[PDB]
RNA sequence: GAUGUGUGCU
């Protein structure tokens, strides 16, 4: 359940930025397969990628860190 | 409430604010010092009459009258050759 | 700046006169004067900002070691930049004269002939921009919204300040 | 004269009764006014009025949605509502509303695909409605072209 | 009628044409729910072909608006009507007298925000008693031009669709007078030579009250026609 | 009251203090039958003297 | 794509440049069988074919034939998008 | 044919999926707000009391248009900048723009207000839950003037 | 605590009568007046006509040679019609009428488990010497108001709006009772208006037993 | 045409005990006021308990008055009294007493226990001392009744609370079976003052409630 | 589809 987006805001602080992350962690939720990093309570994508960057542990670094982490364990894998 | 988001139209939400309440708007003596406080003459070109008072020779002269804390509470603008009360 | 006459003053007088700060001062006070009387509450900002859009255009006094014409009306963004770099060199800049446009002056005399042809008197500005072949950048809201791009103003703004950053 | 007929008839010369609550049962704590007002019914019904469209059929020269509720036709964002949405900064929703749901037609079913595939990203082209004012300026004679 | 007049609805009402009123005096002779006819008093009688006079009244028709303009009898058996007066109410008149509206029992107090604005709070006994409930007619059409390939025909052989949707038309192609159509449904035939049959408009409902076949001359009728 | 909370509860108290003002501004207005009448227009018994 | 949009005149052999034909009668749909005339302000062989991927005078009905250009009245059989673009 | 279960499929299409609500001269940028759909039976779309005063629409019979934010850029701008909830200051000034009014007022105006003299003007209260328990019996007005206890 | 009990229906008219209900605690006769009044003027069952078939007539739209009324008019009086159908939930009345007069209800061919409880109600009047109706009034028991554009065939039968519910109005009164040596004790005076098709004692009885059916729930 | 939507509780969503809230759906249409109203008006004020009806304290023999010592004044130990939520057994009315002398709190945990008189909050203060000579002690006559009974109606008198309920406030909203158009939800919200729990005072008002309409019910 | 006219609504 999502109604103001204060806190998210807070958290990345400028609003137009937190529009940019979660909606690239929501289309990370949706077309890719990855899965929520906090418990859906029937929620949509975007409002879970909010809630996420609301308790903390998503922003554009960590984003970015676990895109590029992802992107070397891929490489390696393909030998 | 906060600093402007770097990056943020404001020439767009000026326009608009200056330009939502178009609707609303239409289209178609002496100097009575009101309140307790001192006196300042703001370019001051003035010569004392013969009836004891002052006159006043130019015509950008302001009178403020200032509370008695020193901040300007009153300014009233007085014409060329206007005698003054004290 | 001081008055010979009397009468109410027209704010090309009062910019070459008492300067750019008395005439923000004194468009700021008039319209909010208009404003405040029927009850209406603006913040200045607004008005400000209008006012910086009236003051972009710039005469030149003298050209000194620049490149501008005499009595050309340049922008005041391009005499500032040219002049803060040849500052940085050791030549001397040029004396310019702020303007004070209206709205609707300010507006058709920009730098983008497509701005200014959606805005108003369209022949008028591609007869002036064919023949002085002209080029638009494609820089403020209205030209990426007629081609159909992001807007530069909120999310893209970082979408453009990447795509500039490519080049 | 009115406080007179209501007297012949049996009804306070006030004009106020006192109403209870319908669904609590209890009074409302002051006599209200209560009455006969003749009420017409104006002819514009809202079952002329709601309208609502998806996808419908597009004009010929713009291909921009028809108008009005008759044509299946959509609601027309006009130039005020794109200063409201550049005032907010809402960049994608403006583009959204200028490009994959309006003009440009050969990412405006590469939409209805992705849209119809558990997809939602556009990718968008140029507003067929441009190229019409490219080629009625190059219709002129005047030369007008896209620099790279 | 209006409980709260002004007196300017007799005149209102009568001067506008709507209502059939009488041209001479006499007694009513027959009255039925679409003709009146009127025994006028002989001394209004001319000399010659005395006879009676009678009014046609203007059963369920369509205005320009798409509403019902009807108008029905405000008189009764054997009973006299002198000069002028209404013999026939119009649309939206109550015994010869404007009556645009209904009366009814408003209270005047704020009811949890449902009147907020300026909205209003009507009862469920007010459309119960459907006395707001009007009536709208619309005329759809369907025109047989004679295109290239042949010209287009209204026959009844429509290829490529269900027997639900030809279960209303008759053999000739049309819909049957009084057949309840909906959203979708089929009210004529027609074929294009290569199919562009009329359909009822997206959500309108509907009972079909008047099949109306207009034709040139050389072509010789259809049995409906 | 409502520019005060917004100040020193932030946001979500004031947006949820909103629509508790409203409904029980709704309840208690239609719970008091507040309406109008004619006798409410009071005229002055000085308004014919003054005229 | 593109990042500038340049505006300047148009010289002759631009203008001839920009054409895909020349029109010469001053006459559009035949008012008949509506197929476009010979040189008019229509034509399938200046501006492109009328039905998509189909030549006009009827020889060619396919995507197979893709870019050949009709020999009777030289009508590349291509989309009819071309007709207003060209 | 709206089968029975292309509803709540619907209810399902709709349930954060904010929708924008425009009326008709969108002379400054709080006439473009989106608002989480509520699905209701009937043809007028229900518009919150609070927002008609930036909106300035009365209900005399004036109307709206709603758009549907599509992709998924555009659903996190229509709920990050755009929601009703985000918009409760001017951007034209630092004033408030979800000010009740009208019937909100003239409400809490009737409740917050004194009689000299009521059903009970003495008691005194043990907190407002008292109070409230106190007025709906009837036996004290609402008007009454009471020492609560409060916290 | 006491209980309440029917102590007096005072029938003063066909339609309208007064139930009573005494003796009842401080404080319960609002509670029990209330629920009563809601019950009764939401849930109480009722017979109603819902498809008229006239003979001649095809549409609503229209009007038979020799009537006074048009169809419409003809429907909406046949939907003021108050009957009271006895065994079954669905009958069909068959109107016979022929010559000069009004057309009341009692000229309806009615059954024995049929009652129709204001004969004098027109319907509509004949004005032509040699003119007669013949109509199938589809009688049914229901609950509220049921349009005929929401239930669920030949282009004869037309449908009424049917209005599925006996009272027309109910008030309810409280007043302190007479017992012998007690006071604080009401008494509730229930003052309903039926249309006759049904029981002042039924009414409260059912009344009561759906408010106790819902609590049922705890 | 008899069978109706029958309801039950979706849920008893409990807030801090005592603090219970109960929802069910989905209830007929415009049936949700009858019962929210119908059990609101019998847990307020038509409802069963015990509550201090009266109370005499040794030095002091009227309302304004102030006892030495004591922080607060005689018109607010009357309310801390006031709140004392107390079970009684068969007993109809008791009596207690608060002997106590000493700097500090003086809270129900210090009434003489009287065996099966029971205080639901041993933490609930009545008054405050300030001095190791300051003694305190009072007389409390404890009492059952029905509903709300004020001190205006009827050796210093306390406002008898007899009933448990402290706020019972129910709100209707539309919920919709799998077509039906709208329906009602009932929201119920109670609080009591411990003596009693919620999910059991609303069973306790609507066995009230059907008691009363067993004389005339058609048992169907 | 374009244009015009008219009405109406904000
Ligand atoms: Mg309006
Ligand atoms: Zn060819």
């Amino acid at each position: 359940a999502r109604v103001t987006v204060q806190d998210a805001v807070e958290k990345i602080g400028n609003r137009f930025d937190l529009v940019l992350v979660a909606a690239r962690r929501a289309r990370q939720m949706q077309v890719g397969g990855k899965d929520p990093l906090v418990p859906e309570e029937n929620d949509k994508t975007t409002v879970i990628a909010l809630r996420e960057i609301e308790e903390g542990l998503i922003n554009n670094q960590i984003l970015d860190v676990r895109e590029r982490q992802e992107q070397q364990e891929q490489e390696a894998a393909e030998l | 409430g906060h600093i402007i988001n770097k990056g943020e139209a404001i020439g767009v939400i000026a326009a608009q604010s200056i330009g939502e309440p178009g609707t609303q708007l239409t289209m178609r003596s002496s100097i009575q010092v009101k309140n307790k406080g001192s006196i300042k003459l703001s370019n001051v070109k003035s010569v004392v009459n013969s009836s004891g008072k002052l006159v006043i020779t130019s015509r950008n002269t302001e009178l403020k009258l200032i509370d008695e804390f020193g901040r300007t509470k009153e300014s009233y603008k007085v014409p060329y050759g206007a005698v003054l009360a004290k | 700046g001081d008055v010979i006459s009397d009468g109410p003053e027209a704010p090309h007088d009062i910019l070459r006169l008492r300067g750019v700060h008395a005439v923000t001062r004194y468009i700021v006070n008039e319209v909010q004067d208009v404003y405040r009387l029927q009850g209406v509450k603006i913040n200045d900002k607004h008005i400000e900002v209008i006012v910086r859009q009236m003051l972009r255009k710039a005469t030149i006094v003298n050209a000194g070691s620049s490149d501008f014409l005499e009595g050309e009306q340049v922008e005041y963004s391009r005499v500032k930049i040219a002049n803060r770099e040849l500052e940085a060199n050791g030549k001397v800049g040029a004396t310019y004269s702020r303007d004070l446009l209206g709205i609707t002056k300010a507006s058709l005399a920009t730098e983008s002939f497509i701005s200014a042809a959606s805005f108003q008197e369209t022949t008028r500005v591609l007869t002036e921009a064919a023949v002085a072949g002209k080029r638009d950048e494609l820089r403020g809201l209205k030209e990426n919204v007629i081609v159909g791009r992001l807007i530069p103003a909120g999310t893209g703004y970082a979408y453009h300040q990447d795509r500039m950053r490519r080049r | 004269e009115i406080k007179e007929l209501l007297k012949l008839g049996d009804l306070p010369t006030s004009g106020q009764i006192r109403l209870y609550d319908g669904r609590t049962g209890e009074q409302f704590e002051r006599p209200v006014t209560v009455g006969y007002m003749y009420m017409l019914k104006l002819n514009h019904l809202v079952d002329d009025k709601m309208h609502a469209r998806s996808t419908g059929s597009y004009s010929l020269v713009t291909q921009q949605p028809l108008g009005g509720k008759a044509q299946f036709g959509g609601q027309r964002f006009g130039e005020m509502e794109v200063w409201a949405l550049e005032a907010y900064g809402a960049a994608y929703t403006l583009q959204e509303m200028l490009t994959v749901k309006s003009d440009d037609v050969n990412g405006r079913t590469k939409m209805y695909k992705n849209i119809v595939d558990g997809n939602h990203q556009m990718e968008p082209g140029m507003p067929e409605s441009f190229n019409v004012l490219l080629k009625e300026i190059r219709s002129l004679g005047i030369n007008i072209e896209l620099e790279d | 009628k209006p409980l709260v007049g002004t007196g300017m609805e007799r005149a209102v009402a009568v001067d506008s044409g709507v209502t059939a009123v009488a041209k001479r005096g006499g007694v009513v002779q027959y009255v039925d729910a679409s003709r009146i006819v009127i025994k006028v008093n002989e001394d209004e009688m001319y000399p010659g072909e005395a006879g009676i006079d009678i009014y046609n009244l203007t059963k369920y028709t369509r205005s320009n608006q798409n509403t019902c303009i009807n108008q029905m009898p405000c008189v009764s058996l054997g009973e006299p009507v002198e000069r002028g007066d209404v013999l026939a109410d119009g649309p939206s008149t109550d015994l010869g007298e404007l009556a645009l509206g209904q009366n009814m029992r408003v209270a005047f107090m704020p009811w949890n925000g449902y009147n907020f604005e300026d909205s209003i709070l009507v009862s469920e006994r007010v459309v119960q008693e459907d006395r707001f409930t009007t009536i709208h007619i619309q005329e759809l059409a369907c025109v047989s031009r004679d295109t290239k390939l042949g010209p287009e025909e209204i026959t009844a052989d429509i290829p490529n669709v269900g027997e639900a949707a030809l279960s209303k038309l008759d053999e000739s192609g049309i819909v049957y007078i009084g057949a309840e159509v909906t959203g979708g449904d089929i009210l004529v035939g027609k074929v294009t030579p290569k199919d562009s049959s009329l359909r009822v408009p997206n959500g309108v409902s509907g009972t079909v009250i008047d099949v109306q076949v207009f034709t040139r001359d050389g072509v010789e009728k259809d049995k409906r026609a | 009251m409502l520019n005060t909370c917004y100040r020193i509860l932030g946001l979500k108290p004031t947006v949820i203090f909103a629509d508790q003002i409203m409904y029980t501004g709704f309840a208690y207005a239609a719970r008091s039958g507040a309406s109008v009448g004619i006798d409410d227009m009071v005229i002055p018994e000085k308004k014919h003297e003054i005229i | 794509e593109f990042d500038a949009i340049k505006i300047a005149l148009a010289s002759p052999d631009m203008i001839r440049s920009w054409s895909f034909g020349e029109v010469k009668k001053p006459e559009t749909i035949n008012y008949r069988t509506f197929k476009p005339e010979r040189d008019g302000l229509f034509c399938a062989r200046i501006f492109g074919p009328v039905k998509d991927y189909e030549c006009l005078c009827g020889k060619y009905k396919r995507l197979k034939h893709r870019g050949v250009i009709c020999e009777k009245c030289g009508v590349e059989v291509t989309q009819t998008k071309v007709r207003r673009e060209r | 044919r709206e089968e029975a279960v292309v509803w709540d499929i619907l209810d399902e299409v709709i349930r954060e999926h904010p929708v924008l609500l425009n009326r008709a001269p969108t002379l400054h940028r709080l006439g473009i707000q989106a608002f989480e759909p509520v699905l209701i039976e009937g043809k007028a779309i229900q518009l919150h009391p609070l927002v008609c005063a930036a909106y300035n629409a009365d209900f005399d019979g004036d109307q709206m248009a709603v758009h549907v934010p599509l992709t998924l850029e555009a659903q996190l701008e229509a709920r990050a900048l755009m929601m009703s909830t985000n918009n409760i200051l001017s951007p034209a000034n630092g004033e408030p723009i979800i000010v009740p009014s009208q019937d909100v007022v003239l409400g809490l105006y009737y409740m917050t207000r004194d009689c000299v003299n009521a059903k009970g003007e003495g008691m005194v209260l043990t907190g407002p839950k008292e109070a409230e328990r106190l007025y709906r019996s009837g036996l004290a007005s609402l008007h009454a003037r009471v020492k609560v206890r409060i916290t | 605590f006491l209980k309440p009990r029917l102590v007096d229906i005072e029938q003063v008219s066909s339609t309208h009568a007064k139930v009573t209900l005494e003796p009842l605690e401080r404080g319960f006769g609002h509670t029990l007046g209330n629920a009563l009044r809601r019950i009764l003027l939401s849930s109480m069952p009722g017979c109603a006509v819902t498809e008229v078939e006239i003979d001649g007539v095809l549409h609503e739209y229209s009007t038979k040679e020799g009537v006074q009324e048009d169809i419409l008019e003809i429907l909406l009086n046949l939907k003021g019609l108050a009957v009271r159908v006895q065994g079954k939930d669905e009958v069909i009345l068959t109107l016979n009428k022929s010559g000069i007069g009004p057309v009341t209800a009692a000229d309806i061919t009615h059954d024995g488990d049929v009652e129709i409880v204001k004969p004098q109600h027109v319907i509509c009047h004949l004005t032509d010497e040699n003119a007669s109706i013949s109509m199938r009034i589809k009688v049914q028991r229901g609950r509220g108001y049921v349009p005929a554009s929401t239930r669920i065939r030949p282009i004869g039968r037309l449908l009424v709006d049917a209005c599925y519910s006996p009272v027309e109005r109910i008030a309810y009164n409280v007043e302190a009772a007479r017992v012998e040596q007690r006071t604080d004790l009401d008494k509730l005076v229930i003052e309903m208006e039926t249309n006759g098709t049904i029981d002042p004692e039924e009414a409260i009885r059912r009344a009561a037993t759906i408010l106790a059916e819902q609590l049922e729930a705890f």
